[PDB]
RNA sequence: UGGGAGAGGGUGGUGGAAUUCCCGGAGUAGCGGUGAAAUGCGCAGAUACCGGGAGGAACGCCGAUGGCGAAGGCAGCCACCUGGUCCACCCGUGACGCUGAGGCGCGAAAGCGUGGGGAGCAAACCGGAUUAGAUACCCGGGUAGUCCACGCCCUAAACG
RNA sequence: CCGAGGGUAGGGCCCGUGACUGGGGCGAAGUCGUAACAAGGUAGCUGUACCGGAAGGUGCGGCUGGA
RNA sequence: CGGUGAUUGGCGCAGCCUGGUAGCGCACUUCGUUCGGGACGAAGGGGUCGGAGGUUCGAAUCCUCUAUCACCGACCA
RNA sequence: GAGCUAGCCCUGGCCAGGGUGAAGCUGGGGUGAGACCCAGUGGAGGCCCGAACCGGUGGGGGAUGCAAACCCCUCGGAUGA
RNA sequence: GAAUGCCGGCAUGAGUAACGAUAAAGAGGGUGAGAAUCCCUCUCGCCGUAAGCCCAAGGGUUCCUACGCAAUGGUCGUCAGCGUAGGGUUAGGCGGGACCUAAGGUGAAGCCGAAAGGCGUAGCCGAAGGGCAGCCGGUUAAUAUUCCGGCCCUUCCCGCAGGUGCGAUGGGGGGACGCUCUAGGCUAGGGGGACCGGAGCCAUGGACGAGCCCGGCCAGAAGCGCAGGGUGGGAGGUAGGCAAAUCCGCCUCCCAACAAGCUCUGCGUGGUGGGGAAGCCCGUACGGGUGACAACCCCCCGAAGCCAGGGAGCCAAGAAAAGCCUCUAAGCACAACCUGCGGGAACCCGUACCGCAAACCGACACAGGUGGGCGGGUGCAAGAGCACUCAGGCGCGCGGGAGAACCCUCGCCAAGGAACUCUGCAAGUUGGCCCCGUAACUUCGGGAGAAGGGGUGCUCCCUGGGGUGAUGAGCCCCGGGGAGCCGCAGUGAACAGGCUCUGGCGACUGUUUACCAAAAACACAGCUCUCUGCGAACUCGUAAGAGGAGGUAUAGGGAGCGACGCUUGCCCGGUGCCGGAAGGUCAAGGGGAGGGGUGCAAGCCCCGAACCGAAGCCCCGGUGAACGGCGGCCGUAACUAUAACGGUCCUAAGGUAGCGAAAUUCCUUGUCGGGUAAGUUCCGACCUGCACGAAAAGCGUAACGACCGGAGCGCUGUCUCGGCGAGGG
């Protein structure tokens, strides 16, 4: 249900915005165990390291309950449906029987008023939390720990969804969003069904405006630089890179694979 | 136009201040030079 | 009113044969391919065999001069939603009927846009043969496409 | 006031013309190859897409105007 | 003007750097196949090695100078 | 030494006045239901014109200058990067 | 005697340039030894969204008074922002601190680093942010929301009086928030008035008249009145808000659905307090008195300010903590807290003056720069624009003459209009509002203000809507029709687009070389490749640690291309990258065949070959939106010419589509065609592409541009070809 824009004037005739019907009533938001202060910064103390971030809006960061272990066999109910700016997907706001409130990531089909358990027993319904060990082969899944009693680590994007392909002894195979095959280990915890906002991809920014609210700078290359700034700058009008394309620290950046060969993580994949 | 000098009581108090020299080990070197020199501010007079 | 058949259509779910690939076991000096060959694959352990896993596409027998649909077209099975049609009873309405310029809707395959998926096949393309030459026919590879969702395209030996 | 007509400015249609270029037809008996008619030596035809000096080749689906 | 590369049968290239033997393919000619031509099959000819000189027993071959041909350069003003 | 300058973080402030009338709503039309078409409302925009503000295109002056970057005319952005 | 030598002094230019914006001065009278420059008076000019007031930053005596002119003042100077001396800055309510937290700093716990030092949860610091209790007048030469006058509030502490389980740095609520557009009612502010109060005045032809001129307010408790904001009230149950809670949160039926009621602001109205023009009379630089017992009334416009945490829409989703309320905990319930009253206590620092400027930053009394609030009136459609003008403040610290050339800044011109020139550079034309009317092309929005036209002033008559008043008068805002008048001319002055055709590049808004280059450079949405499964990849750092990210393949990083439409062909021979438990080579180490040195020997000490030995390289494959490249020579067709065809050599392969004398073409002004009288430029073609070409992208593209090139119309001192006038020199 993506929203187009006529072009009564430029950079608006590819200008999209995502649909915000999902969105029940609740544009503000919940307080006390809910926003902290988000601390804005493009860089650690000091030096910039992560470049070209800066500018954007300002935002509250809502408190998202990635470990559901602690409300084993507790009820909740699903009353709103909310936005969350940090992150790409949709948030859920949960009251519970017991009384606590709650935001989990809303995933995919799920309804305001809906009946939400996390545990062993919870039965096969949207939302609902499990070890690995006993979701059925074959099912959908998201928001996977990637160790025991660590948090969800794993497909919690916009659209994103991890599928269980079988059992080896106390480890369990998943079809990652990315292809891997991954040994995950049984006791993990994960909520089942597919994360929704499956539109996310498909948003156009449409002008340099929304990439600047976002906070994301302007990208500057490489080829449009001095050779002292860039391996690829320099050189009279328009040089074709003279030399392998690589980064400005000298590292390639075509097909130059940089994972720790020595990893411990390497026996428990299987596929890329 | 607008030019260099542009003061300010806390950023000069708080830059050049006595306090700011005797945290940094070498602003504790400018003095022990300003004191063996003899100069009668051994700090930028801020009021 | 009461029966009946059917691959009629849409959605969801599901079964196995077979192909490819991955893994383990076992096992050797060749396998593919053709008219004959060659490219190609293979002691870095192939083909052939067993066992396990993943994945996609199409449903053998039934099955045909059969059936259904207005046409294109529709074939594993299950469920739901749904259209058309046949028979009997002669129950009611009572001429309400036929065609149809426009318009509207539908519309094989190939094609386009967005995302997904991609086992096999396969334009284009790369080799190996043949020929005088081969942009082909034959062989080994191999990308779009073939599949799904949505929106376009409106064509044909859309033929009885 | 209206007023023939003259003037300014901008549109619509038609005709003549234009370097060059595309395709069509007719010509002297030219060059290159063999497409289709016989199972035309790859059955042929077709819509579509791609490619090739060219007839044309191949892919998907269709027709008997073939077995 | 500079540098360096080669002129070889009718045509397109090997043979040179390690001197004594000029070969390949197309082409041409004769015969064979066809009703004929092309294709195909069998045999055959074809080169002052651009010219001049010496270097040697001996030069397509080694070395100088002209003759064209090809390619590159001619910069800072 | 970031009191100039470049970037970012935190917290405040500023942008006169006019144009254009997107989406969406109400009513009418239309259909089997639609799509969709009319008005009226609506006030969207790295939207227009143009002051404060931020610039610094072109020309002239200035050249031991008012000024170690200026002045006059002209011009750009001006709810947004 | 020399070193563009160092230091100091004095010459030259030279009585020359200059005297710091062309907003402007003249006269009279004083003081004085000495007056263009000081004081006063009259006349004139300038600013007037300021060149006028009020804060903040900055400055530190510059403020006032008296006495002075050696130096400072671009002249003078009796003057001063200067010299000397004295005086001047008064706070519970203004601002900051004994209140709070953000970025950031610090930092017990803890982690790291040869040392010095570096991180770092809690805590603390950190402010125009949050919280907090004063308004109006009067006095000084100099201060006042500080002193005084009136009215009104805030904390504590001690007491009696009345109520309640009191009670924390602990829990909960609240504080609490974006952008744009807005409803209602107020206030600030302003306009008018036949009404009210006033010293006065009929000038020069006319006017004793609802005549002219000036002024008709401010603050203000407790109540009322009018707007508006916040919020439901009970009952159970309860495992959560890291102890406990009657609080909060979550279920369940009951009553409201309302602002009914509680509070909380804002505005009237309020006890009462204060102010009070113009003109005239004076004695000061500056003010005083009267005018006056002042009046202090009624309409209209009306905010961006108030009611404030208002309402609606939208995506980019919009601080923390304390004050405040509630809840319980230990402890305490002779305490304590709440209400009311009374008495008492209420500290430190700043307060002068400049503050768009002669007091701050620019070495200067520098045409520069500098944050926030008020910023009136009239007219021009509106407006902070423009013209003039209130309040208020200035004439810019050298003047007087003259009326050369020439320079700057202006005004105008016959006839011709770009013939000037690199180019219409510049200047000129157009210019606002209302109404007609507007092409190719297109992404259907645009192009559009296309283009090009007509109207635009004033008087009279008729007539339609609103707003405020009661449906009426009046006041205000919009229209319509008709009849006339004048000038050369009616946005009569000022503020205010020249237009069009065509092409190149770039999609665009945007950014950049402060200080010669704003562009076709950068960036940009979008496309693609590649890396990265989280203690991620990458970056800073020796480390710890941090960013990434409190993110998780729709995410993050690197690279190139740069909307969009159609596309992006062949080569993996070399290089880069990716994939290969075979093989070759390969270091340390193992390994000891064997040999050597000493010993009388047991021994000790050296080398030392096979053989086992990683990555890497060699080797095998793959890989172009990876680094990169994409041929040569002959002949051949019914006239020449040309070559669809063929032969041959070589490469890993031999430039496909689409463009092409182009931002690319040397020969070259290639050759045709068009614009011209004439075109080395421009545009459309041919291809003989020295040396286009597909993501260092190719070809197109509506719109867009202070970009670049060509053409035409209008207009002109650009030019023939100059001339005259004005002012500053
Ligand atoms: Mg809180
Ligand atoms: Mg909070
Ligand atoms: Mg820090
Ligand atoms: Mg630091
Ligand atoms: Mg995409
Ligand atoms: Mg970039
Ligand atoms: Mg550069
Ligand atoms: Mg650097
Ligand atoms: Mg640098
Ligand atoms: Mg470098
Ligand atoms: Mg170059
Ligand atoms: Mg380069
Ligand atoms: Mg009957
Ligand atoms: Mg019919
Ligand atoms: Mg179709
Ligand atoms: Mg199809
Ligand atoms: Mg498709
Ligand atoms: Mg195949
Ligand atoms: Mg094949
Ligand atoms: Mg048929
Ligand atoms: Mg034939
Ligand atoms: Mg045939
Ligand atoms: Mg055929
Ligand atoms: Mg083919
Ligand atoms: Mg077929
Ligand atoms: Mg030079
Ligand atoms: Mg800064
Ligand atoms: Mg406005
Ligand atoms: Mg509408
Ligand atoms: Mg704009
Ligand atoms: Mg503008
Ligand atoms: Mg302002
Ligand atoms: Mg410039
Ligand atoms: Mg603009
Ligand atoms: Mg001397
Ligand atoms: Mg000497
Ligand atoms: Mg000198
Ligand atoms: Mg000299
Ligand atoms: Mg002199
Ligand atoms: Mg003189
Ligand atoms: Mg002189
Ligand atoms: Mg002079
Ligand atoms: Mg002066
Ligand atoms: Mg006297
Ligand atoms: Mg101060
Ligand atoms: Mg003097
Ligand atoms: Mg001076
Ligand atoms: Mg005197
Ligand atoms: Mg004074
Ligand atoms: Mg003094
Ligand atoms: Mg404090
Ligand atoms: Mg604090
Ligand atoms: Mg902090
Ligand atoms: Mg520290
Ligand atoms: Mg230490
Ligand atoms: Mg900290
Ligand atoms: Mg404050
Ligand atoms: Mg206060
Ligand atoms: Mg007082
Ligand atoms: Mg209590
Ligand atoms: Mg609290
Ligand atoms: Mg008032
Ligand atoms: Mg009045
Ligand atoms: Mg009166
Ligand atoms: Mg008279
Ligand atoms: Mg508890
Ligand atoms: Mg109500
Ligand atoms: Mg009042
Ligand atoms: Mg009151
Ligand atoms: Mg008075
Ligand atoms: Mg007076
Ligand atoms: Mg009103
Ligand atoms: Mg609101
Ligand atoms: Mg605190
Ligand atoms: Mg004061
Ligand atoms: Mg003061
Ligand atoms: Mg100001
Ligand atoms: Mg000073
Ligand atoms: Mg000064
Ligand atoms: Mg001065
Ligand atoms: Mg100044
Ligand atoms: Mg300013
Ligand atoms: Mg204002
Ligand atoms: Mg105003
Ligand atoms: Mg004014
Ligand atoms: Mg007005
Ligand atoms: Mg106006
Ligand atoms: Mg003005
Ligand atoms: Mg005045
Ligand atoms: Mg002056
Ligand atoms: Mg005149
Ligand atoms: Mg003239
Ligand atoms: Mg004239
Ligand atoms: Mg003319
Ligand atoms: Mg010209
Ligand atoms: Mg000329
Ligand atoms: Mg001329
Ligand atoms: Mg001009
Ligand atoms: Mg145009
Ligand atoms: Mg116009
Ligand atoms: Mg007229
Ligand atoms: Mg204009
Ligand atoms: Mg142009
Ligand atoms: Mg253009
Ligand atoms: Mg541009
Ligand atoms: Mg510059
Ligand atoms: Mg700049
Ligand atoms: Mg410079
Ligand atoms: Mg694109
Ligand atoms: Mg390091
Ligand atoms: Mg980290
Ligand atoms: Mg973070
Ligand atoms: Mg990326
Ligand atoms: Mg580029
Ligand atoms: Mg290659
Ligand atoms: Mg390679
Ligand atoms: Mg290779
Ligand atoms: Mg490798
Ligand atoms: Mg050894
Ligand atoms: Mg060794
Ligand atoms: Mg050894
Ligand atoms: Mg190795
Ligand atoms: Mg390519
Ligand atoms: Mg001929
Ligand atoms: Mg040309
Ligand atoms: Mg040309
Ligand atoms: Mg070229
Ligand atoms: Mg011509
Ligand atoms: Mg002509
Ligand atoms: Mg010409
Ligand atoms: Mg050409
Ligand atoms: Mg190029
Ligand atoms: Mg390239
Ligand atoms: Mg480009
Ligand atoms: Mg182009
Ligand atoms: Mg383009
Ligand atoms: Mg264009
Ligand atoms: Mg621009
Ligand atoms: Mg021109
Ligand atoms: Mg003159
Ligand atoms: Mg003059």
């Amino acid at each position: 249900a993506v929203k187009k824009f006529k072009p009564y004037t430029p950079s608006r005739r590819f200008m999209t915005v995502a649909d915000f019907s999902e969105i029940t009533k609740t544009e503000p938001e919940k307080s006390l165990v809910k926003p902290l202060k988000k601390t804005g910064g493009r860089n650690n103390q000091g030096r910039i390291t992560v470049r070209f971030r800066g500018g954007g809006h300002k935002r509250l960061y809502r408190i998202i309950d990635f470990k559901r272990w602690d409300k084993v066999g507790i009820p909740a109910k699903v009353a709103a449906i909310e936005y969350d700016p940090n992150r790409s997907a949709r948030i859920a706001l949960l009251h519970y029987v017991d009384g606590e409130k709650r935001y989990i990531i809303a995933p995919d089909g799920l309804q305001v008023g809906q009946q939400v358990v996390a545990g062993p027993d919870a039965p096969i319904q949207v939302g609902n939390a499990l070890p690995l060990r006993f979701i059925p082969v074959g099912t959908v899944v998201h928001a996977v720990e990637l160790e025991p009693k660590k948090g969800a680590k794993l497909a919690r994007a916009a659209g994103t969804s991890a599928q269980i392909q079988g059992r080896e002894g106390d480890y369990v195979i998943l079809r990652l969003p990315s292809g891997e095959l991954r040994k995950v280990h049984g006791e993990c915890y994960a909520t089942v069904g597919a994360v929704g906002n499956a539109d996310h991809k498909n948003i156009v920014l449409g002008k340099a405006g929304r990439s600047r609210w976002l906070g994301r700078r302007p990208h500057v290359r490489g080829a449009a630089m001095n050779p002292v700034d860039h391996p690829h700058g320099g050189g009279e009008g328009r040089a074709p890179r003279g030399r392998p394309p690589a980064s400005p620290w000298g590292w390639q950046t075509k097909g130059l694979k940089t994972r720790k060969r020595r990893k411990p993580s390497s026996r428990f994949i299987i596929a890329r | 136009m607008k030019r260099t000098w542009q003061p300010n009581r806390r950023k000069r108090a708080k830059t050049h201040g006595f306090r700011a020299r005797m945290r940094t080990p070498g602003g504790r070197k400018v003095l022990k030079r300003r004191r063996q020199k003899g100069r009668w501010r051994l700090t930028p007079a801020v009021r």
